[PDB]
Order: structure tokens, then C-alpha cells, then sequence
DNA sequence: ATCAATATCCACCTGCAGATACTACCAAAAGTGTATTTGGAAACTGCTCCATCAAAAGGCATGTTCAGCTGGATTCCAGCTGAACATGCCTTTTGATGGAGCAGTTTCCAAATACACTTTTGGTAGTATCTGCAGGTGGATATTGAT
């Protein structure tokens, strides 16, 4: 009974989204789940030493918004910050 | 009889080999020299399917890479062949042999 | 045990046309078989570490995996 | 008690946002994790799922299919200047490469 | 007005150890500090990456014997577990 | 404000930065274009010290924003820090 | 009638010049209004110390040194001594920067 | 290493320019220390041949 | 420009590996509520060092002239690489067998943590002190360029 969580359901939603009657491979899929996974890593990698660098003992929203800002490039940066943004304010105001 | 120029069946080849994405190595050639590199570090080692597939597709990506690099480095002295030295300025330039 | 001439000719050529090249050498050969070679090893050292560390016998994907992120050379598509 | 509304549909999203507080949580990154922090990140990792999903899907339609395959990715991942510079140093396993001759090879 | 430690006595230990009479500067000495640092930060995500593979949660002698020998070259790499294992063993003899 | 600072890196001072790195010869046209390069150089440097400025809410640039920018762009630098 | 050293004479004897010494080559306040110059346009009021500045010099006079090193490689590969911009350009193009 | 370059340059007290003239001299530490950038370290002599005359 | 010969592309067909649903279920994984602690935001303050000024002085940058040597174009030739055939060897498929080694389970025990005192030890300031080293002087040495 051994299991293996994977983001193949949201990225499947997500594809439903954007392209209503397209579909998606195994191998594509597999490809996608590496892809989350290491920004997933490399976002939080920095978050980490954003916050050791302060003497902070907390990840919180902003160390997530200065490690975007640090790994992503000029229109991605934006767009991803906004985006986050709104969740969050979403979120709270919920 | 019918003969192409030389240089014409080359660019043939290269829009075919740069339309697919398949491998261009045999397999049992490459997964026999595997197990030979690997026969020094450890003996009696076994591999997943996978774990070849894996070290294949690296390899291919690497080559491929080096090759256009080599190429950058023929075209800026004026040639159309590439040679040893050309490889060698590229992998000195990168960073792999200093 | 050559068995670097397993990679033939013909097959350097083909990698070589993938990668725009329009012209080869006759020198080339050997030289790619080198390289390939020191990469080749440099890689397995490490995917053997790693197996060695965690008491398998088995190389599994992972093991090479790994051992490419830290050469700096990820590659998506075996991380299961 | 009340329904269990839970959190990624609070935050109006797709990804999961307990699973990521999870993997914050088990991850070893710090010894204490905020509330917005998964929002932010799952916003953050759907919204670039979508764009680089949305590249790959026109890429797939261009080609006269209707199943996206590694392939597609990597044509839309090397087409774009900001993915490419993002992912510029990953292999996509059957990805090939881009249909590309020097200007001094060519014939005449 | 905090403190500020630093390897700075330890790097002067060694250095009247290997050359009993010379000297050295304070940048050279800011610099073999940077260096320590460093080198101790490498192998110490290296060892931690290791023990997340293995879903352990413990590093041990063998986590950072392991990226020793990960982090350096042939030479370096065996005089360095020697003398670690050495100092183990005359740790855990005494 | 300060405008035009880039050709304080004078045609000397490039000429002998290339002296150091075992340059005879030098074109006329290479000037400008190190500067070009030089330029962008430094923008991808203090953009990243200036967000991490801003993280801890300072104003002033410090030395280990700069050896952190170094770092995280793959530039290690000892001495400072 | 006066002395006169044939050319590349006086090159040679600045490249040992400068190979055997350790000072910077750029003037510091050039460099310095440079960089606020370009900080500037990044965001307003900022301040500096005084060795985040000598960091940033160190940094960039090391990365242009490398730069020129490659830069005559590609150079001597064309079969020149003359350093052009497209050998500038293939270095950078080669190690990955453009 | 560095010990022994400053005594080479007959020295006393080692200095940034000693330490750099040994990481880059010695092939393992050259590549444990491949890009790193040292302080007032300077670089290596070295002239290509074909530039020296004759 | 002609046209004959190849290779590529587009339409159509179809058998099949691969995507898609569904039921099941089920371990596990998330949401709710709560009581507790503690890390982080506020307000204050003291002092450090950063921006500003200025002045003098010399060391570096600018511009000009002259010449030499290097890069770039042209020509010619030899040799080396490509294109085409004809074999024949080696890869590929696929079907099956052992079997060894990896993954799940159970103990249970050696090892790591939390807590409380205590001694030390390493770090800073002040004040101090030599001393190796940077800058200058002069003379010898070695190298270059024109005869």
C-alpha cells in the first residue's frame, strides 16, 4: 500500500482552462510534474535564505514576493507578483 | 547516373535530423559501454531500464550542444568544416577543460 | 573492451547534423569519442555514490538524476 | 462544525494550497510558516502552469494535433525569450531541438 | 556593540603549525574566513540533501562523508576522509 | 540627478584592463562596445542588491547585498564578507 | 633621430606591467557616480557604503579581465593578434551571457 | 601553498596576492575554487606564444 | 529555359497502443476548533558614517603627427571530404526463466534532545608597541634598434 502524490489532477484542470478540448500525453504530464516541482524548490530555496539572512524565523508572504522578484524575469516577475497579490487579498477578505 | 553536388544530401540530413526528436545512437552499443565505464568505480552494479534511457538522452543533449558550439567556432574562422581545434576552443571557452 | 567504437561513425555524423554542422572533419571522431567518454564518467562516479550511500546494489533514475542537477544539468521528464 | 469550504477554493484557485503548506512544512526551510505563503506560491506556480501550458497548446494546434507531447513543450519553451531564459539550462527528455541553419551554409 | 565571531584564532593556530614563522595580513586573513565559510555551507546543504533523499532525519558521519566525497576531487577527496575518519575514530576512542 | 557617467571608463583604463588580460593589439571599435557590455553587467548586479535593500526595509546599500547579488549570480567574491 | 620602440614593443612591456601587479584600473569616482547613476534608475534616494562599492569595482573589473582573456582566444583562433567586437561577441555568445 | 609563494617572493607575511598565486597554481584547488573572484588577487603571467616577437 | 529524375508533401485507411471514466476504497490527508506561547511590530533613542564642501596639486587623459605593419583581397593548387553501391554484420524483437535484490513489517534498543548550572574562553576597547614593508635614491644590469 505504498502511494506517489503528483500534480497530474491540477495540471489537468488547469489545461481544461485554458484550452477547453485540448489533451495532454503521459510523458508531457511527467515533464509538467518536474517543472512544478523545481520552481517549487528553487522559490522556496530562497525564501529560506531571505529569511536567515534577516534573523527572521518566519516564511511569510513577503519573503515569497522577494524570492519571485529575484528568480523570475521582467514580465514574468510582474504577472506573478499581481497574481499572488490578488489570491492573498482574496484569501484574507474571505 | 544522377549525382547531387556534395553539400546538397547534407542539408537534406540536416532538416531531417532537426525535424525529430529521436535518438541517434544504437542502443546496445552505449548501454554495453555504460556497464564498462561503470565496471572501474564498482563491480557488479545493475542498472534500471530507465537509469540507461536517462544517461542517453544527457549525452545526446550534450553532444548536440558542444557540436553547435563547434560550429559557431568554424564559421568565425572562415571555414565550412569543423576540426579538433574548434572543439577544443569551445570546451576551453565554456569552461570544461580550464 | 572497445567499446567506444559502439558509437560508429555514421552516428557522430547524425549528432553532428542535428546540431547544423555541414562539413565534418576526418579528425572528428576520435575526438568526440573523448569527450563523450570524460562526461560519460564524470557523471556515473557520482550516480554510483549516490547508490553506494543508500546500501543498494541497483542504479536507479533518480541516482542519475541527481547526479545531473548537480553538475548543472537538469533534466525533466525521469523524476518518477 | 459547518461545510469544510477549504482553502484553494477561498482563494479562488486550481492547486492545492494544503499540500503546499505541508511540503513548506516538511521541507526543513524555516521553523515557523505564515498563512498567505501557500496562497502566494500556488497562485504563483498555477499562473505559470497556465502560461507555459497555453504556449504548448498552440504550439500542438499548429501542427494539426489535438494531444500535447514533449515535443510541443519544447517548442514553446525555446520559442519564448522569458521561458527560455528562465528554463535555460534544463533537458526536456524527447524534446529535440530547433529547426535552425547558419545563413553561410546554405546553397548560392 | 553584538560581537562578531569569526575563525580567525583557529586559521593562526594552523598557520604557526604549518609555517612556524611567518605571518599574514587582515585581508588575507578576511579571505581564508570567506573561505571556511564557504566551503562549510557546500557541504553542509550537500549533507542535508543526501539525508532528505533517504527520508532520514539525522545527519550523520556517513551523510558527511558522502558529500566530501561528492564536493571534492580525487586528492582532496581522499586526504580529507582520512583525516576525518581519523579524528573519528580517536574521538570516539577517548 | 547624474546623466552620461559611461564614458567615465575612459579609452586608457580599457586599454589597460585589456593590457591584463594579455591583449596586443586592440581595435578602434572595441571601446564602445565593452562599455555596452560593462553597463549590463552592473544593471543585473545592483538590481538584485536593491531588492534585497528593500526586503529588510533599509535605504542604504550595504556590502553583503552586493556579495549576495555576486553569489546568487553564480560570482562568488571573498573579502567582503 | 630620437628613440623610437617598434610597435608591440611597448605593448608586451605593459602586459608583464600590468600581469604583475594588483591595484585597480578604473578610476574610483568615475566608477562610483557610474554606479549611482544606474542605481538611480533603479529606485530613488538610495544610499552606499563605501565597501559595497569597492565590492561592486573588484566584481566588475574581474569580469571584464575574463572577458578580454576569451576575447583574445577567439582572436588567435581567426589567425589575428587584433582584438574585433565579433570576437567579443563569440565569447559571450559561447559562454552563455547573450 | 600559499606559505611557500610568499617565501618564494621573499616575504614574510602573506598577503591576497599569495593565496591567489596558490589556488590557481595547484590543479585541485583551481577546481574546487574555479569561480571564485579573491580580492586584490590579480592574475596569473601568462602571454600567449605567438605574441612574443621573432 | 528544358526537362528528367528524386525526394517531399498531402489525402485516405486503419489497426492499435494510449488516453479517458468509473467504481472502490482506503490510507491518508486536510479542515475545524482551541488553548498557549512567542516571535515580530511599535516606539524611542543614541551614535555612526554617509553626503556635502573645498582646496590644492600633480598625475592622468586628450589630441596630434608620423610611420610601419597587419589585415584583407586575389590567385592557384593539391588533397581531402562527400555521394553512391554492394555486402554482410550486428542490432532489434519477443518469449520465457531464474532469482537476487528491493520494499514493507516488527522490535527494541542505542542515541539524540530538553533542561539546569558552571567554568571558561574567545572577542572588544583601550592603550600600547615594535617591525616588516612601501616609497624614494642611486647604480648597476639587460634589452632593443640602427648600423
Amino acid at each position: 500500500r505504498s502511494r506517489k502524490e503528483s500534480y497530474s489532477v491540477y495540471v489537468y484542470k488547469v489545461l481544461k482552462q485554458v484550452h477547453p478540448d485540448t489533451g495532454i500525453s503521459s510523458k508531457a504530464m511527467g515533464i509538467m510534474n518536474s517543472f512544478v516541482n523545481d520552481i517549487f524548490e528553487r522559490i522556496a530555496g530562497e525564501a529560506s535564505r531571505l529569511a536567515h539572512y534577516n534573523k527572521r524565523s518566519t516564511i511569510t508572504s513577503r519573503e515569497i514576493q522577494t524570492a519571485v522578484r529575484l528568480l523570475l524575469p521582467g514580465e514574468l516577475a510582474k504577472h506573478a507578483v499581481s497574481e499572488g497579490t490578488k489570491a492573498v487579498t482574496k484569501y484574507t477578505s474571505a | 547516373p544522377h549525382r547531387y553536388r556534395p553539400g546538397t544530401v547534407a542539408l537534406r540530413e540536416i532538416r531531417r535530423y532537426q525535424k525529430s526528436t529521436e535518438l541517434l545512437i544504437r542502443k546496445l552499443p552505449f548501454q554495453r559501454l555504460v556497464r564498462e565505464i561503470a565496471q572501474d568505480f564498482k563491480t557488479d552494479l545493475r542498472f534500471q531500464s530507465s537509469a540507461v534511457m536517462a544517461l542517453q538522452e544527457a549525452c545526446e543533449a550534450y553532444l548536440v550542444g558542444l557540436f553547435e558550439d563547434t560550429n559557431l567556432c568554424a564559421i568565425h574562422a572562415k571555414r565550412v568544416t569543423i576540426m579538433p581545434k574548434d572543439i577544443q576552443l569551445a570546451r576551453r571557452i565554456r569552461g570544461e577543460r580550464a | 573492451r572497445d567499446n567506444i567504437q559502439g558509437i560508429t561513425k555514421p552516428a557522430i555524423r547524425r549528432l553532428a547534423r542535428r546540431g547544423g554542422v555541414k562539413r565534418i572533419s576526418g579528425l572528428i571522431y576520435e575526438e568526440t569519442r573523448g569527450v563523450l567518454k570524460v562526461f560519460l564518467e564524470n557523471v556515473i562516479r557520482d550516480a554510483v555514490t549516490y547508490t553506494e550511500h543508500a546500501k543498494r546494489k541497483t542504479v536507479t533514475a533518480m541516482d542519475v538524476v541527481y547526479a545531473l542537477k548537480r553538475q548543472g544539468r537538469t533534466l525533466y521528464g525521469f523524476g518518477g | 462544525r459547518a461545510k469544510a469550504k477549504t482553502r484553494s477554493s477561498r482563494a479562488g484557485l486550481q492547486f492545492p494550497v494544503g499540500r503546499v503548506h505541508r511540503l513548506l512544512r516538511k521541507g526543513n526551510y524555516s521553523e515557523r510558516v505564515g498563512a498567505g505563503a501557500p496562497v502566494y506560491l500556488a497562485a504563483v506556480l498555477e499562473y505559470l502552469t497556465a502560461e507555459i501550458l497555453e504556449l504548448a497548446g498552440n504550439a500542438a494546434r499548429d501542427n494539426k494535433k489535438t494531444r500535447i507531447i514533449p515535443r510541443h513543450l519544447q517548442l514553446a519553451i525555446r520559442n519564448d525569450e522569458e521561458l527560455n531564459k528562465l528554463l535555460g539550462r534544463v533537458t526536456i527528455a524527447q524534446g529535440g531541438v530547433l529547426p535552425n541553419i547558419q545563413a553561410v551554409l546554405l546553397p548560392k
